[PDB]
């Protein structure tokens, strides 16, 4: 993959010579050997101009939804015009009604057998 | 054929002699990698200077590449050594 100046990438490994794992940047320079990305450390955050070969190297989704999000609420105003945008928390379940007749309670007896 | 007795001392010899340099043991290639459990010689066979060639991070152009110039600077100081005590 032909990675650019200023994506985001996740620096994935596949012995560590460092434990930077995991850790997501964004690409400051590129070239065929590696490519050079920097993470923001703390010390007020400092930063750290770290270089890797692209075999330990891919992009991230972290935009993704971002965008999805975007395109998303911009076409549904759009036929809302012919609204409630906005995300919200998983809110608590009502309450329901359960029939025992297809299943009869059963004391499980942890003893188990 | 003549005796083959040449006699040079490389420039290296003279200081030795004048400061209390005695020679290195000569023990081995092998050597202790630490962070890892294999020994990994200093040289011989993938030895551990090649190993900042090999890994994955090189944090503070490619730091790999100057690297390997400045093996080669030194490879070539060694040989610019050898033949100015040649010359001689």
């Amino acid at each position: 993959k032909v990675y650019k100046v200023g994506d985001i990438v996740d620096i994935k490994a596949n012995m560590p010579h460092k434990f930077y794992q995991g850790k997501t940047g964004v690409v400051y320079n590129v070239t065929k050997s590696s490519v050079g990305v920097i993470i923001n450390k703390m010390v007020r955050y400092l930063e750290k101009r770290l270089n890797l070969r692209v075999e330990h190297i891919k992009h991230s989704k972290c935009r993704q939804e971002f965008l999805e999000r975007v395109k998303a609420n911009a076409a549904k105003r759009a036929e809302a015009k012919a609204v409630q945008l906005k995300r919200q928390p998983a809110q608590p379940r009502e309450s329901r009604i359960v029939s025992t007749e297809g299943n009869v309670p059963q004391t499980l007896a942890p003893v188990p057998y | 054929k003549p005796l083959p007795k040449a006699k040079a001392m490389t420039k290296w010899e003279k200081f030795a002699a004048k400061k209390g340099i005695k020679p290195k043991e000569r023990a081995g290639k092998m050597i202790y990698d630490e962070a890892s459990g294999e020994w990994v010689p200093k040289w011989g066979y993938k030895g551990a200077n090649k190993k900042l060639d090999d890994q994955w991070l090189v944090e503070v152009i490619d730091p790999r590449t100057l690297n390997r110039a400045e093996r080669k600077r030194l490879v070539k100081k060694n040989e610019k050594q050898q033949r100015r005590n040649m010359k001689n």
